């Protein structure tokens, strides 16, 4: 029904 | 029924049977434990860490505080942990994908909550259907303080062993983040610090496979770590 995310994030390349 | 581990109290509280103490232990269990799994599943360097002591028996990496891009993942996860307080947290997970913004993951590492109504032996009814997670942290009992302790070295014993020996190396490319859900209790105002709202979580591909790392139950609260992957075996 109702959910969050993180605006942070982690990346590798 | 207090954990007397000398060692114990630094990171945790030595009582967990009351409200307010259960609720801050699952905050500090969430911090702990994915600060073990960003570690040993090397989703982070070592830089980003500080060595502690879990028990006199067990030391672990835990988020650093001192360091900028750690300490907002461990505040962004303390935000989710003072959730527990009202109940208003169903799930917080670490969601590895191929691509950012994917909606279905490689990789998860989830925990599941289940509170109690006061006195902290009735299950408060979790549901879409029962919640998949509701029946094994239902019929658990607080069995006192040190079965708590003994509980959270089991979970991160067990995230070191999957990381070790169980889980197959990440792909060279990758996204992770973080992404929770609410109770149905939740007021539609009510929003953790750090997360943005989405009607979308993410998904597991069918073949998906999976196993249990531990559970907590504290006084008042209750959840289920698992991990979910792609690369087992």
């Amino acid at each position: 029904a109702r959910y969050g995310v993180s605006n942070t994030s982690i990346n590798r390349k | 029924d207090s954990i007397d581990d000398k060692k114990w109290s630094k990171l945790f509280p030595r009582i967990v049977s009351d409200p307010d103490r259960s609720s801050n232990f699952m905050t500090r269990a969430i911090y702990v434990a994915f600060s073990a799994v960003l570690r040993n599943r090397n989703i982070l360097g070592q830089e980003y860490f500080t060595k502690n002591y879990i028990t006199e028996k067990l030391k672990c990496m835990t988020l650093c505080f001192r360091n900028l891009r750690s300490n907002q993942i461990a505040q962004l996860l303390r935000n989710a942990g003072d959730a527990t307080k009202d109940g208003f947290l169903k799930e917080v997970s670490l969601v590895i994908t191929n691509n950012e913004g994917d909606l279905e993951a490689i990789e998860v590492f989830s925990m599941k909550f289940i509170y109690f109504e006061n006195g902290g032996v009735v299950a408060r009814l979790s549901t879409d259907q029962e919640d998949p997670h509701f029946a094994k942290l239902a019929q658990l009992v607080y069995e006192g303080g040190d079965s708590v302790r003994d509980q959270m070295v089991t979970i991160v014993r067990s995230v070191q062993f999957l990381c070790t020996k169980v889980l197959e190396p990440l792909p060279e490319e990758f996204t992770a983040n973080f992404r929770l859900e609410y109770t149905n209790d939740a007021p539609s105002n009510f929003r953790i610090d750090g997360f943005e709202d989405s009607s979308t979580f993410y998904t597991l591909p069918d073949d998906i496979q999976s196993a249990t790392i531990g559970h907590l139950r504290p006084g008042c609260h209750a959840a289920n770590m698992e991990c979910w992957s792609m690369l087992m075996s």
